[PDB]
């Protein structure tokens, strides 16, 4: 789960 | 040339090339918050790193630590810039970078960065001949892996490669027809091409989607593609597929059917359909089914339809 | 009605066994992994059951604030893929624990204030850490992280006039924002600019020119948003666009109508949490983006005057939600996360938390209404839905800012  | 796993790699400060410059620690204050224990292997490289981009070093050697960096934290974008930067500096062979890039992104393919970093590629190279294949790759990994569908849809639009998205999708869809991922691809390729405007495609889609629901009653996604692909126009101007699904209902009550005859019955209250009072009477009694039995978790999202429903046409 | 020490749970009803896949005996990868969960999602369900009698829920609030709070200053090596996103840290952290109502003492504040400083570009901007390249996600985070603050020492370390001419170079011609120089494009950054630039009192006419048009492109066939215009729906960029407009005043750009059924249609009718995508698995993360959405579009929708419109609940089974959160997404030892099998970490525990508060939560106009499910301690404080921070926070970062003039601007 990354965001960036 | 030796990797940070390699049994003969050596700490930058211990190398002899690099003696020359000094390494700059990072400024985390002296009272830091949110302090990463990083390892002396992390520590080592980013010093240098630092170093490096602090001079603005266009270096064969700096390059080099680039690679060190990104393995140590390939979500690090500072990285990348200066890597690309030295990339043009150095007029490096953007071929063996595309090698590069594709064998990070088979280690890490949620990562955005790399992906970016790919694009990028492509873009100066203007070569896509890797592109398809190398994404079909990743994606026989993880059939719905987002930044690998965004690249593609990037690569066939920016040098038109259409020509064989239809049969990848009919492919995958055979492999999960629950690939929601690749309903969207679908829509994506043919609102593209043919569009949905030509009545022979739209038939062909109606037909296909209904098919793949017969097999698959509770699959949402061919559910969604169906509203989808009739929405805008509006789902009542489709008057034999009310009496279809009308047809199923009995055999095949699931919440999904239920829930497009009232989408339908919606769209027909809005259009001053005949019998107007039997239609609303018929959407309200499906919506309470379906926010007391049928599709309880939406029980407030149903109790609004109906709501909306009578303060729009009760008359 | 039932006693005080028993609380009769949704996920427990004996009817509840009939919301288990049914894979039409056609299994394929998805059913396959959807199955799976369910399976352990029941078990933990189960758990909390003694016949009759169902003992309230607890959210270990002390747990998870001892969790927090040495996170805040230090973090192991497997935080290295991080490195990149410490602002984001400090934001995820501090939302936790202003979530859980736990006070910052006015020495951690200050230090949070000083690396947030540090971290600060001088071309504008924060990056993920001292030294590095200004980014919008950190510079999201940092922003959010000293409005949590709310000292005016916090507030002033934001340098305005290059925050506004660093939005500037990542606004492109159609309407989008890079999310960092030479960087990706999507989404995101349109909520990050946006979020950061209303806060903070710097938009200009032009600042967001074309940026709303470009945002609707996003909306798909499916009703929500994608990170870039014909990518599939999926909860966070969704999350980013709606929250996006709304800021921008400019929510009618989008069909809301395929868009609220689309966002309710994403909560799971078995686990109780939300996915991210149709035909994916749950996720608590979720809880966040995509429960938030209902908030805004119930805001959204309220200012056309919708007549249908609740007026003590948020159209998704809040209750629902809260069970998922609190028995399938705490670690034992403190924290919160994806599903039951995974392993704790701050951008979970942010985000469970932050759903949790919106389920907990219904405002609109003079009403409120609370739902606030196990014992009452579990109640957590407020979250404005458009910068999942504090509402009260919010209110005094615009105002302070809203007395300094827009950079250069008139
Ligand atoms: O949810 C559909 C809704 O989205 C809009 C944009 O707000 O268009 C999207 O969906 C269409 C299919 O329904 C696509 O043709 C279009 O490209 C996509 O942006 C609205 O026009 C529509 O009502
Ligand atoms: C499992 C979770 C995944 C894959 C991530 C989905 C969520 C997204 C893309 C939300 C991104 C939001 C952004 C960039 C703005 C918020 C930034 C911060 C909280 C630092
Ligand atoms: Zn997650």
């Amino acid at each position: 789960c990354v965001l960036s | 040339f030796v990797s940070l796993d390699s049994p003969s790699y050596v700490l930058y400060r211990d190398r002899a090339e690099w003696a020359d410059i000094d390494p700059v620690p990072q400024n985390d204050g002296p009272n830091p918050v949110v302090q990463i224990i990083y390892s002396d292997k992390f520590r080592d490289v980013y010093d240098y790193f630092r170093a490096v981009l602090q001079r603005d070093e266009r270096s064969e050697r700096a390059f080099k630590l680039t690679r060190d960096a990104i393995e140590l934290n390939a979500a690090n974008y500072t990285v990348w810039h200066f890597r690309r930067v030295l990339l043009k500096s150095l007029q490096k062979d953007l071929h063996e970078e595309m090698n590069y890039i594709t064998a990070i992104i088979e280690e890490q393919p949620k990562n955005y960065q790399v992906w970016h970093h790919r694009r990028v590629l492509v873009e100066w190279l203007r070569d896509p001949s890797q592109e398809l294949e190398f994404i079909a790759d990743i994606l026989n990994q993880d059939a719905k892996n987002y930044h690998a569908w965004q690249h593609r849809q990037w690569v066939i639009q920016e040098f038109k490669l259409w020509d064989n998205e239809l049969q990848y999708v009919d492919q995958l869809l055979k492999e999960d027809v629950r690939n929601n991922s690749v309903w969207n691809q679908r829509y994506f390729v043919i609102s593209n091409t043919t569009g949905y405007n030509d009545r022979a495609v739209l038939e062909r889609e109606v037909q296909y989607t209904l098919e793949m629901i017969k097999l698959v009653p509770h699959n949402e996604s061919a559910w969604n593609y169906l509203k989808g692909i009739l929405q805008d126009r509006g789902l009542s101007k489709y008057p034999n597929l009310l009496n279809q699904l009308l047809d199923l209902q009995p055999s095949h009550s699931s919440p999904y059917l239920i829930a497009f005859l009232v989408d339908i019955y919606e769209d027909m209250l809005e259009n001053q359909c005949d019998n107007k009072e039997d239609i609303l009477n018929k959407a309200l009694e499906l919506c309470e089914i379906l926010a007391k039995e049928k599709d309880t978790i939406r029980k407030e999202y149903w109790r609004y339809i109906g709501r909306s429903l009578q303060s729009k046409h009760s008359t | 009605s039932s006693p005080v020490w028993s609380e009769p749970l949704y996920s427990l009803r004996p009817e509840h066994a009939r919301e288990r896949l049914q894979d039409d005996s056609v299994e394929t990868v998805t059913s396959i992994e959807q199955a799976k969960v369910e399976e352990k999602i029941q078990e933990v369900f189960s758990s909390y059951k003694f016949n009759h009698l169902v003992p309230r829920l607890v959210l270990q609030r002390e747990k998870h604030f001892h969790y927090l709070k040495r996170g805040l200053r230090q973090l192991t090596d497997a935080y290295e893929c991080l490195d990149a996103s410490r602002p984001t840290l400090c934001y995820w952290i501090l939302h936790s624990l202003e979530l859980l109502d736990e006070p910052i003492p006015q020495i951690v504040a200050t230090d949070v204030c000083q690396f947030l400083e540090l971290c600060q570009s001088p071309e504008g901007g924060f990056g993920g850490g001292p030294g590095q390249y200004p980014h919008l996600a950190p510079t999201y985070a940092a922003v959010n992280a000293l409005c949590i603050i709310g000292t005016e020492e916090a507030y002033d370390i934001i340098n305005r006039e290059k925050l506004l001419q660093y939005l500037y170079s990542l606004k492109q011609p159609d309407g989008s924002f890079l999310m960092h120089v030479g960087g990706e494009v999507d989404v995101r950054s349109a909520y990050c600019a946006a979020s950061v630039a209303s806060l903070t009192n710097i938009i200009t006419p032009d600042l967001f020119e074309g940026t709303a048009e470009w945002i609707a492109r996003c909306q798909n066939w499916e009703g929500g948003i994608g990170g870039v215009p014909g990518m599939e729906a999926h909860g966070g960029y969704t999350f980013c666009g709606l929250a996006a407009l709304v800021i921008l005043k400019r929510e009618r750009s989008l069909n809301l109508k395929s868009l609220l059924q689309w966002v309710t249609s994403r909560q799971m009718r078995f686990e109780g949490g939300f996915q991210g995508r149709c035909n994916k698995l749950v996720d608590g993360c979720y809880s966040f983006w995509q429960a938030g959405l209902l908030p805004l579009l119930h805001r959204a929708l309220h200012a056309q005057g919708d007549p249908a419109l609740s007026m003590s609940h948020w159209m998704f089974h809040q209750q629902a939600l809260q069970e998922y959160i609190l028995m399938c997404c705490q670690c034992p030892a403190g924290g919160l996360l994806d599903k039951p099998g995974k392993s704790r970490d701050f951008y979970h525990t942010c985000f469970c938390l932050s759903g949790l508060s919106i389920a907990q939560h219904f405002g609109s106009g003079a009403m409120l209404h609370d739902v606030v499910l196990g014992v009452p301690e579990n109640a957590l404080q407020p979250t404005h839905p458009v910068y999942n921070i504090g509402p009260d926070k919010v209110i005094q970062a615009t105002t302070y800012f809203l007395q300094k003039p827009v950079p250069g601007f008139e």
